[PDB]
């Protein structure tokens, strides 16, 4: 799960803070991504930490 | 539940794929069909076409 | 009609605080990429807002 | 109305043009010109310039 700035950055040659911190693609990467939203799954009124 | 789009949450899954240089292990519904030789026909060898 | 024009000068930007601020989706930028907005050096800056 | 926005109902309208090879039929408010002869002019005739 990520937030919703940092669906662009999981891309081949893509730098940034998710990207070159916790989740790196290589250049010549060859498959597919997925995205989808998740408001009723993982949030919470309190905040979900 | 209060912020807007663009914080909102977002799975996300990932596939990723190898192409060949290895026998097969992964393959679609495609159903094989017994081989024949000495004839020109069109072939498809593990998503090999010609 | 009568957007504001504001004039950035004599300092320093650190963009990677833009998102912060406001649920956008992504940068949609021409001729450079917010990527590597932070190594270059510029001359003046303008933002409006509407 | 509680499904996914992957799932939800879209409604879609699609536009099919044919370009030309028949008299021209569906176009707009745009004023016409009387014609003139035998002077290097700029044409428009059913949406073709020259």
């Amino acid at each position: 799960v990520i937030r919703g700035n940092e669906v662009s950055q999981i891309a081949p040659g893509q730098t940034g803070n998710i990207a070159d911190y916790n989740y790196k693609l290589p250049d010549d990467f060859t498959g597919c991504v997925i995205a989808w939203n998740s408001n009723k799954l993982d949030s919470k009124p309190s905040g979900n930490y | 539940p209060t912020y807007g789009v663009g914080h909102q949450p977002y799975r996300v899954v990932v596939l990723s794929f190898e192409l060949l240089h290895a026998p097969a292990t992964v393959c679609g519904p495609k159903k094989s069909t017994n081989l024949v030789k000495n004839k020109c026909v069109n072939f498809n060898f593990n998503g090999l076409t010609g | 009609y009568a957007w504001n024009r504001k004039r950035i000068s004599n300092c320093v930007a650190d963009y990677s605080v833009i998102y912060n601020f406001a649920p956008f989706f992504a940068f949609k930028c021409y001729g450079v990429s917010p990527t590597k907005l932070n190594d270059l050096c510029f001359t003046n800056v303008y933002a409006d807002s509407f």
